């Protein structure tokens, strides 16, 4: 019934030293039933990275959207969108189906292409921005996330570094949800160059 | 909204605005259609004024409404587009619910009716485009070839021209087409429909088109070089 | 410019007396009322021989008991039948029965003068609605764009009106028969007809009570020119 | 001339032509005329016809039991003007059970007809009503002209050679307005007073209508043999 | 030139011709005046008598508007009672809202208003009357006249049609001859000589006069008809006085 | 009323033209001539800036080519302001239709529509058309390079070469004479430029006085590369081919 | 809550005969244990030689008979005085009822 | 009543000319002069004061306005569409751009907003076109400095340098002799007030004469503090004492 | 020549309607007179009652928009009255939306906003009035800003309109070149009133009685009227030196 946890899934972001992570498990449910394990959640606009978590039509509807959003944009401004505007569009385009509200969470990822500067950022189903230095966490395993990133976060890490703890906090937070799992995806972005590497976990 | 009243009367009981829409019809190139036997052929001139022209994306001058039925037009081409987008609405919508699909002679009722609610609705003028619409009702043999006019119009045709020079090749189908006995292969139509063509177009070559319709949703086009065969046949005749 | 709805010095609507010129040029259109029924003919006029002329729809059924005859813009009078067919189906879910033939020519009249800046310019076109019920009988009836509409024991409309009406005015007595009605529509329609008049050019109709409004077939009209021929030689 | 074009121009003199022109096509309609005493009120109205094929137009519309008009001009406008007359008559039973005055269906005819004089776009009404009834303060008739003035009388004409008639009802006011509890009397003085407004023609049978309403009376209309005692 | 074939159109001069030839036609109209006495007002007007098929005493003219309120006007008829059904809708919001019944200075500007707005579009005719209104309300009481244009005022005495020149110089004879006051049942005397006079410049034919007037004393503030034997009495006074 | 002050911008002339669409086209023909020509490997769009100043900051100015989507662009010839409202629809339109179908747009269906806009200002509306004629280049994977026009009247046309604006007809006959089938892109750039050079009404042809781009399968494997060219790559291009 | 219903009570019969026919009802109308009136009409004459009783919410069947008797008085003007049929009638009561499908005339009704 | 004028009031001849179009350029060519001059550091706009009557307080007319902090615009022709215009665009850098991005939108993005708005009143119905055309200057953070023109039928323009209405054909002739790329923005004030000179008849001082500027951020302008990334506002308005002083070392 | 009947410009880049609008704003032939004291605004109008029949009393071309904003006119009373009715509405809407009495000079700005707006679209036509508002602002102080059927307005130190207006101007502009202030230096508002009928007096060349002239007077927190009484009042002052 709760549309926040029909589908399942999960997703985490966090900061590095001139660095950002942001990661996903790969489920798509009808709440006991798993029906996809390759659902990523994780899409991106030029290089900023946009994570959404809840219900997977809403997911699907809002990553068309901002893909609509974001290529007008460029063609306006003749430039790609940063972080730190598209945080405050996300949180725009939410806020104004405040009392029809879209079902997600999503969580912002990106490094600002002029300053250098890593940015992660979270919102609420209606647009509360969480700007956080740290990590922003996101799913049916928020609770499970929340527990993990912050016993397990140091700041400052490194690219290589930081793989391996938004990794354990993300798989580790999954097996101890019924609703996330069957895969997870770990982007690591840098200034000019961004990896994707697909994790290895349980697949019950 | 605009609503004034641009197609009126005069004092001799004429609607200016509608036979200046005929005006627009006499001057887009000509269109002409043949019903045999057991098929129809739409022949459309394409001025040669225009080249460089790329010929696989021009929209071409007959256009489908359905997979049974077609139509071509002489006049404003950009007003064309709004009768035959109206017409394939109307098509789908038929099917839709009623759950066979349209006549020809209720297809063409439909276009006629829309073309004739322009000529007396405020803030719009009407469409500078005359019609020939073509094609065989479901589960029948009968070829069936209507054409439309600005006014709203229409009329069932054994054959017809409209467009430029129509005078002309109306005048060649008068003396040429036979009812007791029309055309009774698709050869003999598509021959009588390039002749008529020949009347007017000037050269043979790429300003003939001609659209084969035959029953059960069977529609081709022919190529250049299938036309071109047919020009070569009649002129080699006429050398006696 | 100037309004739509203007009225001239002589106290008429410019518009509505424009529209009745542009019927003048249609074609012909004759409707003779009798006791056995009411007769309507029409003037086909092909533009030319390749039209198909059994596609010139001009004679046209309203309900089973009402028919209609069109002259001038025939585009115009569509919409004014389908008002017609949808008044009379409309008022026998309403009533469960048949509706006046003065009551369905009251509605389509209705239509008329709704024009201004509503349609944008009255009817070209005017109508012979012929029919009948169980109070007044026989009727046929003339329904103008000025939204007027007069009974006729006969009428004729179009280019050949007013000698075809002088025609009517002499030839038509209370006692005729439905048989004498279809010839002497034929009679008057080869008068005032420019082509010579055959089964392809003319077309005829009839509203009885036992078998309601029929469109005669080519091969009946065909029998009643060859008779009107001989009768005419007979004196 | 160049103040003729629309409804919403006045001339260099004050006066508006459109409905000027609109009063115009009443003078062309054929004729009507209207009286009452304090106990009836009579309409008689001369029915035109097309030709001799054709049937005579009707004249005359009832709008209640005890109201009812005639026309002169666009007939139409008439059927518009009686349909909402009717429509008033009704309101005014439905909602407050009451019959509607006479003078008040003057005023609203008047008011509806103003509107149609002052606005772009529309026209004046082409058309002159005689409106008779009778309601709680006796016997009414009144004249309706569609530049909206309305005027209460004893009798009147409107149409073509409508003077004739109007003269002799002025000479015979003393005698008609005196009529009480006598229905044929009242109409052979409007019978013999339209007759004053015909030349050539005569009154035939399908050609004069005429209509009554009184005390006793509701709103009743005779045409045909009906009206052949009048002849 | 061309100026005046459009209202609200301003001529090189920053005149509007279709408010001035709407004038005209009050011109054309028959004799109003409106007196303003101690304790109200009184309305008077001149009725044509066309014929005499005319219902005498039918075909009134004064309007009432709420209670308190009367209406009077020359020119189009129409117009004047269309003016008149928007004032009422106009004092029936005020009270609906307000409680108390429509002051006459509130009540001029809602009028005003209404006819100045049918100056400013192309698409509407200017009102082709003159309305002289008035009443008693709670600071005593207010005449006014109000012109097509929409330009009104407050008046002594007021007078508009065909005969306003005649009325007029009378209505100033009374101003001057009377600065402490004149009596509402004076008011209905004089208002009665005014329109005989006034009449003078319809002498063709013979006309009816028609009379209303409120007052604090005589009418407990209220609008009223003068009927009767007050009628009657006003009459021959005024018939007395031009012979 | 209002009646008497109505041009009548939606009516037929006695010989059944379109007055304002007319008058729209005479507009255009004083505007500055643009070109496109259609090669086998890419497509070509050259354009001329009209009597600039030595004043304007033209690396930032855009008054010829535009961006529609990254596969479609468009040049102008017109009034610009006219044209910008246009090609905002037609933006908007590429992404309603990506969003619908998960595609991109195929070149024809997006030109069919901004045509259809400029038919209905013809036919309905009592409004001026747009005084706006477009060259069309773009890629879709059904039928390659495409080269379209579209003038006010809303009628659209496909084309291996094509001019729009001023001199067109002196512009036609140089394409037309010099124009092959088998050509390709870098030799479509020499014509497109030696056309313009011809056909200008100035003394003679400069970088800061032109507009350029190219759409090229000249990117890194089977995918399309826009390129508007930058001042001085068009003062690069200009003298490679031979004109200063 | 406001309950836009009521029950009136009253009881209404129609029989025919071969060349008549009978409309009775009772002439009590009551809400709940009390008594209103002990004469309040219920049938009633609508012209054309037609008679109607609606039975049960008096509101409702107050104005449905009264939209009836103005929809005889509107088939005259609109027909020529033509007499609405018995058949016609029930017909063209259907109408009347059916516009309020959702929102019932509380009433059974009986001509 | 209703506004029954739903057609275009601006139509083409059959010269293909814009009549309107034509007649609210010529309104301001009659308009009184104004220019911009772009530097390197900065953008400088400016205009003279023609002040209708000498009792007429001319400080509580501005012809220079901010539409951001960031944003300035100035213009020549009929000041009342100017001032409406400015309202708009004031109010449209918030509705379609600020209210969804969260920050002010570049120069070039407002010009296009600006220019719309006046290509609307140049084809909708019953309207006429403004009867101005705009200088605007401004400064973000992706494209530096800027100034752009907006004429009547919604065509913009970037300029180095440029001057619009009564004397425009001489100044612009006296900015491309003066103008370079290297221009500081004290040079460029130099420079406007040189050319502004030559079109004045009158009294020519900071009381006549109205310039802004578009340089470094004003963080005493602002109104509070605490916020690093808040550092005021870039558009300034001289003083009349400021202008003066300029006019000394002139 | 249509260019002359509606708002849209003419070859010459004019809109001849707007002109013809400032035409009818002298239709009166009423000179209005407007000063500004330390403490006060003062507003003189010239009253013109030229029928006998009228009562004096309504006849006003001065208007009390607020308790703190005064406005007098300059044209035609329906459209001075369409003027007064709109900026009494926009006065209290502006109080009850933004919680404070609406300024002097942002109401003329709202004014000359609705002025431009006649001006640009077809169907409305310009009003041919002058509106010119008084007030003592709670920031600005002693404030005059005028309106014309342009859409035009500004500020003015003082401020004179109607078809003698150019005489009374030069004769403001130079007493203001003698003091070399913006202002009348004078304490009580009463002087203030004497000096603006003074100077219109020298300028027009006429002299008033008490119903001759009509005086509107705006004060911290408040603008009112003064009666023919209060003005006769001010008529002695003068004579006596
Ligand atoms: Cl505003
Ligand atoms: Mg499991």
């Amino acid at each position: 019934s709760d549309p926040s946890s029909i589908n399942g899934g999960i997703v985490v972001a966090m900061t590095g030293k001139d660095c950002v992570a942001i990661a996903c498990d790969l489920r798509l449910g009808s709440q006991s039933l798993g029906v996809s394990n390759k659902f990523e959640k994780i899409f991106h606009y030029g290089h900023v990275f946009l994570g959404i978590t809840g219900l997977a039509t809403d997911v699907t509807t809002l990553n068309e959207m901002f893909r609509y959003k974001t290529n007008l944009y460029k063609l306006k401004e003749e430039r790609a969108i940063e972080p730190e505007t598209f945080t405050q569009l996300v949180s725009s385009s939410l806020y104004e189906r405040r009392f029809g509200p879209y079902f997600v969470g999503p969580v912002v990822a990106g490094i600002n292409s002029k300053s250098g500067k890593p940015f992660i950022a979270g919102f609420d189903l209606i647009g509360c921005i969480d700007e956080a230095k740290d990590f922003i966490v996101s799913g049916t395993a928020s609770d499970q996330l929340f527990g993990m990133c912050e016993s397990l976060y140091e700041p400052n890490l490194e690219p290589e570094d930081l793989f391996e703890t938004i990794s354990q906090a993300l798989l580790n937070a999954a097996d101890r949800d019924a609703l996330s799992g069957w895969g997870a995806v770990v982007y690591i972005i840098k200034k000019d160059e961004v990896v994707k590497r697909y994790l290895k976990m349980r697949q019950d | 909204g605009y609503d004034r009243a641009l197609s009126i009367f005069s004092p001799d009981g004429h609607i200016f605005q509608v036979e200046y829409a005929l005006e627009a019809v006499k001057r887009g190139t000509c269109a002409v259609g043949v019903k045999g036997k057991n098929c129809v052929v739409l022949g459309c001139e394409r001025r040669s004024t225009l080249k460089l022209q790329d010929t696989r994306i021009t929209p071409s001058k007959v256009s489908k409404i359905d997979s049974h039925v077609v139509l071509s037009f002489s006049g404003l081409n950009a007003d064309s587009r709004i009768l035959i987008e109206k017409a394939r609405v109307e098509a789908q919508s038929h099917r839709l619910t009623l759950e066979d699909p349209v006549t020809v002679e209720y297809l063409t009722r439909y276009v006629a009716g829309v073309q004739q609610r322009y000529t007396q609705s405020g803030g719009v003028r009407p469409f500078g485009v005359s019609t020939l619409i073509a094609g065989f009702d479901p589960r029948d043999d009968e070829p069936k070839l209507y054409q439309t006019e600005p006014s709203g119009i229409y009329s069932s045709w054994s054959a017809q021209t409209i467009g430029r020079n129509s005078k002309t090749v109306r005048e060649f189908l008068e003396k040429n087409y036979d009812r007791k006995e029309p055309p009774a292969t698709v050869e003999e139509c598509v021959k009588l429909t390039v002749r008529s063509l020949l009347e007017v177009v000037q050269t043979g070559a790429k300003n003939i088109e001609i659209t084969v319709v035959k029953p059960d949703s069977d529609i081709v086009a022919l190529s250049s070089e299938e036309i071109n065969q047919y020009v070569t046949q009649i002129e080699q005749e006429k050398q006696e | 410019d100037r309004g739509v709805s203007t009225f001239s010095p002589e106290g008429r609507l410019f518009q509505v007396e424009y529209s009745l010129e542009a019927i003048k040029l249609g074609s012909t259109a004759i409707g003779i009322a009798t006791k056995e029924g009411v007769v309507l003919g029409v003037e086909k006029r092909a533009t030319s021989p390749l039209l198909e002329s059994d596609s010139i729809e001009k004679i046209v059924e309203i309900d089973r008991h009402i028919g209609c005859a069109m002259s001038g813009l025939t585009a115009d009078a569509r919409s004014m039948i389908e008002h017609a067919r949808t008044a009379a189906v409309t008022h026998n879910l309403y009533y469960d029965e048949d509706i006046n033939v003065e009551s369905l020519t009251q509605s389509v009249c209705d239509l008329a003068l709704r024009f201004g800046e509503l349609m944008s310019r009255p009817f070209g076109v005017a109508l012979l609605i012929a029919g009948h019920d169980a109070d007044d009988g026989y009727q046929l009836f003339h329904a103008e764009p000025s939204g007027t509409f007069y009974r006729y024991n006969a009428k004729a409309i179009g280019s050949g009106s007013e000698g075809a009406q002088a025609e009517l005015l002499n030839e038509w007595h209370s006692s005729l028969t439905l048989k004498e009605a279809e010839l002497l529509v034929l009679k008057i329609l080869k008068q005032v007809m420019e082509e010579k008049l055959d089964e392809n050019n003319a077309q005829l109709s009839c509203i009885t009570k036992q078998d309601g409004f029929k469109i005669y077939d080519n091969e009946k009209t065909a029998e009643l020119i060859k008779e009107l021929k001989e009768k005419e030689a007979a004196e | 001339n160049n103040y003729d074009g629309d409804t919403v121009t006045f001339s260099p003199t004050g006066r508006l032509f459109q409905v000027e022109y609109a009063l115009e096509a009443i003078k062309q309609g054929s004729v009507t005329v209207g009286l009452r005493s304090n106990t009836h009120a009579v309409l008689v109205a001369l029915k035109r016809n097309a030709d001799e094929l054709s049937s005579y137009q009707k004249k005359i519309i009832k709008c209640d039991e005890h109201m009812g008009l005639s026309l002169a001009g666009l007939a139409p406008d008439a059927r518009v003007l009686s349909n909402y007359l009717r429509q008033q008559c009704n309101y005014s039973s439905l909602v407050f059970n009451r019959k509607l005055a006479v003078e008040r269906a003057g005023h609203l005819l008047c008011d509806k007809a103003q509107k149609n004089t002052q606005s772009y776009g529309g026209r004046p009404y082409g058309v002159g009503l005689l409106i008779i009834g009778y309601d709680k303060s006796g016997a009414h008739l009144l004249e309706f002209q569609p530049s909206g003035n309305v005027t209460e009388l004893y009798g009147t004409a409107i149409g073509a050679r409508s003077q004739g008639a109007k003269t002799y009802l002025e000479r015979t006011l003393d005698t008609f307005i005196k009529i009480d509890g006598n229905p044929d009397e009242l109409i052979k003085a409007g019978v013999e007073a339209i007759s004053q407004s015909l030349r050539d023609e005569s009154l035939t049978v399908d050609n004069l209508s005429i209509a009554i309403v009184g005390k006793d009376t509701p709103f009743t209309i005779y045409d045909g043999e009906a009206v052949a005692k009048y002849i | 030139t061309g100026y005046d074939l459009s209202n609200s159109v301003f001529s090189p001069d920053g005149r509007n011709f279709q408010v001035e030839y709407a004038v005209k036609a009050v011109e054309n109209g028959t004799t109003s005046i409106g007196i303003k006495c101690n304790d109200g007002v009184v309305f008077a007007v001149e009725k044509l008598i066309t014929s005499k098929l005319l219902v005498p005493q039918k075909n009134v003219k004064i309007q009432v508007v709420d209670r308190h309120i009367g209406c009077v006007y020359s020119g189009l008829i129409p117009d004047g009672r269309h003016l008149v059904n928007r004032g009422r809708e106009e004092a029936a919001s005020f009270k609906k809202l307000y409680k108390t019944p429509i002051p006459i200075p509130a009540f001029a500007d809602r009028l005003g208003q209404y006819v100045q707005a049918h100056t400013l579009y192309n698409s509407v005719r200017p009102f082709g009357v003159s309305t002289i209104f008035g009443g008693v309300d709670k600071n005593g009481a207010h005449l006014y006249m109000l012109e097509p244009s929409g330009s009104y005022w407050g008046y002594k005495g007021a007078a508009t049609g065909k005969g306003r020149q005649s009325a007029k110089a009378e209505l100033e004879k009374l101003v001057d001859h009377h600065p402490e006051g004149l009596s509402a049942r004076e008011a209905v005397k004089q208002a009665a000589k005014i329109i005989y006079l006034a009449h003078e410049d319809n002498k063709e034919k013979d006309f009816e006069l028609e009379i209303s007037w409120c007052s604090l004393s005589e009418t407990n503030g209220l609008h009223k008809f003068v009927k009767g034997d007050l009628l009657q009495e006003a009459i021959d006074f005024a018939q007395k006085e031009i012979n | 009323g209002s009646r008497r002050y109505d041009s009548r911008t939606t009516i037929f002339s006695p010989e059944g033209r379109l007055y304002q669409v007319e008058y729209a086209l005479e507009s255009i023909s004083h505007a500055g001539t643009a070109i496109g020509i259609m090669a086998s490997d890419g497509i070509v769009l050259a354009a001329e800036r009209k009597v600039t100043s030595t004043l304007l900051e033209q690396d930032t100015s855009t008054e010829k080519l535009y961006k529609l989507n990254d596969k479609i662009a468009v040049a102008v010839a017109g009034l610009t302001a006219d044209a910008e409202i246009l090609i905002n629809t037609a933006r908007i339109h590429a992404q309603n239709y990506l969003k619908t179908y998960n595609e991109d747009i195929p070149v024809e269906i997006l030109v069919r529509r901004l045509s259809d806009i400029k038919q209905g200002y013809t036919q309905h509306g009592g409004l001026r058309p747009f005084g706006v004629s477009f060259i069309y280049a773009g890629y879709d994977d059904r039928y390659g390079y495409q080269l379209y026009t579209s003038n006010p009247s809303g009628n659209y046309t496909g084309w291996k070469a094509i001019s729009v604006g001023a001199n067109t007809s002196a512009a036609q006959t140089l394409l037309q004479m010099d124009y092959k089938d088998d050509m390709k892109v870098d030799d479509a750039i020499e014509l497109a430029l030696k056309t313009l050079s011809k056909t200008t009404d100035s003394s003679a042809l400069t970088y800061d006085r032109l507009e350029f781009a190219t759409i090229r399968k000249g990117a890194n494997d089977g995918e399309v590369y826009q390129k508007i060219f930058k001042p001085q790559e068009i003062k690069d291009i200009l003298v490679k081919t031979g004109i200063t | 809550q406001f309950n836009p219903y009521g029950d009136n009570g009253g009881t209404i019969l129609g029989i025919a005969g071969e060349d008549f026919a009978v409309l009775a009802g009772d002439t009590r109308n009551i809400t709940d244990y009390s008594i209103n009136s002990r004469y309040e009409p219920k049938v009633f004459d609508c012209g054309d030689n037609i008679v109607m009783s609606a039975n049960g919410f008096a509101a409702d069947g107050d104005a449905l008979v009264k939209r009836f008797k103005n929809s005889v008085k509107w088939y005259h003007f609109d027909h020529n005085d033509k007499k609405l049929s018995i058949n016609s009638a029930a017909r063209n009561i259907q109408h009347l009822l059916y516009s309020r499908r959702f929102f019932p005339y509380y009433v059974y009704n009986i001509i | 009543m209703t506004d029954r004028y739903s057609f275009s009031l601006t139509t083409f001849s059959p010269s293909g000319k814009l009549g309107q179009i034509d007649y609210a350029l010529t309104a301001v060519k009659q308009g009184v002069t104004s220019l911009g001059i772009k530097a390197t550091n900065g953008v400088v706009i400016a205009t003279e004061k023609k002040s209708s009557s000498p009792l007429a307080m001319s400080e509580t007319l501005s012809k220079v306005s901010l539409l951001t902090p960031d944003i300035g615009a100035v213009y020549s022709g009929m000041g009342p569409d100017y001032r409406v215009l400015v309202d708009k665009s004031r109010k449209v850098a918030h509705t379609s751009y600020k209210r969804i991005y969260g920050e002010y939108p570049p120069t070039k993005l407002l010009v296009s907003e600006v220019a719309k708005i006046m290509q609307e009143a140049t084809q909708s119905g019953g309207v006429r076109p403004f009867g101005v055309s705009l200088l605007i200057a401004g400064h973000d953070e992706f494209n530096g400095f800027s100034l752009y023109q907006v004429d009547p039928s919604g065509s913009y323009f970037p300029w180095k340098a440029t001057a619009i209405g009564k004397g425009s054909v001489a100044a612009k002739t006296f900015l491309e002799k003066r103008w370079n790329d290297e221009l500081e923005l004290e040079d460029a004030i130099h420079i406007a007030l040189l050319t502004l000179k030559e079109s004045v008849e009158g009294e020519f001082n900071g009381d006549t004469i109205e310039l802004a500027i578009i340089g470094d951020e004003n963080p005493d302008l602002l109104g509070y503090t605490g916020i690093p990334t808040d550092k005021g506002p870039r558009f300034r308005k001289l003083t009349s004492q400021e202008i003066n002083d300029r006019l000394e070392a002139l | 020549g249509y260019d002359r009947h509606i708002t849209i410009f003419s070859p010459e880049g004019r809109l001849y309607q707007v002109e013809y609008a400032f035409k009818a704003t002298n239709q009166t032939n009423i000179n209005s007179l407007a000063v500004r004291g330390k403490d006060c605004t003062v507003v003189i109008s010239q009253k013109k009652v030229p029928d006998k029949l009228l009562d004096p009393t309504t006849v006003s071309y001065i208007f009390c928009i607020s308790r703190t904003i005064g406005m007098v006119v300059n044209g035609p009373i329906p459209d001075a009255r369409n003027a007064a009715l709109r900026a009494k509405a926009e006065a209290a809407e502006f109080r009850y939306k933004y919680g404070y009495d609406m300024p002097c000079d942002v109401l003329a700005k709202r004014m000359a906003n609705l002025s431009q707006i006649y001006t640009q679209r077809a169907y409305m036509r310009p009003l041919g009035v002058i509106l010119t508002f008084v007030s003592v602002d709670e920031e600005l102080g002693p404030s005059i800003y005028k309106t014309d059927p342009a859409g035009y307005y500004v500020g003015y130190k003082a401020t004179a309109t109607g078809p003698k207006q150019q005489e009374i101007t030069t004769n403001l502009e130079n007493h203001f070149k003698k003091s070399k202030i913006d202002h009348i230096n004078e304490e009580s508002w009463e002087k203030v009133v004497e000096f603006a009928i003074t100077h219109m007096i020298d300028a027009l060349g006429t002299e008033f009685s008490k119903n001759d002239l009509e005086v509107g007077v705006a004060t911290k927190d408040k603008f009112f009227t003064l009666s023919a009484e209060n003005i006769e009042e001010r008529l002695v002052a003068i004579a006596e030196q």
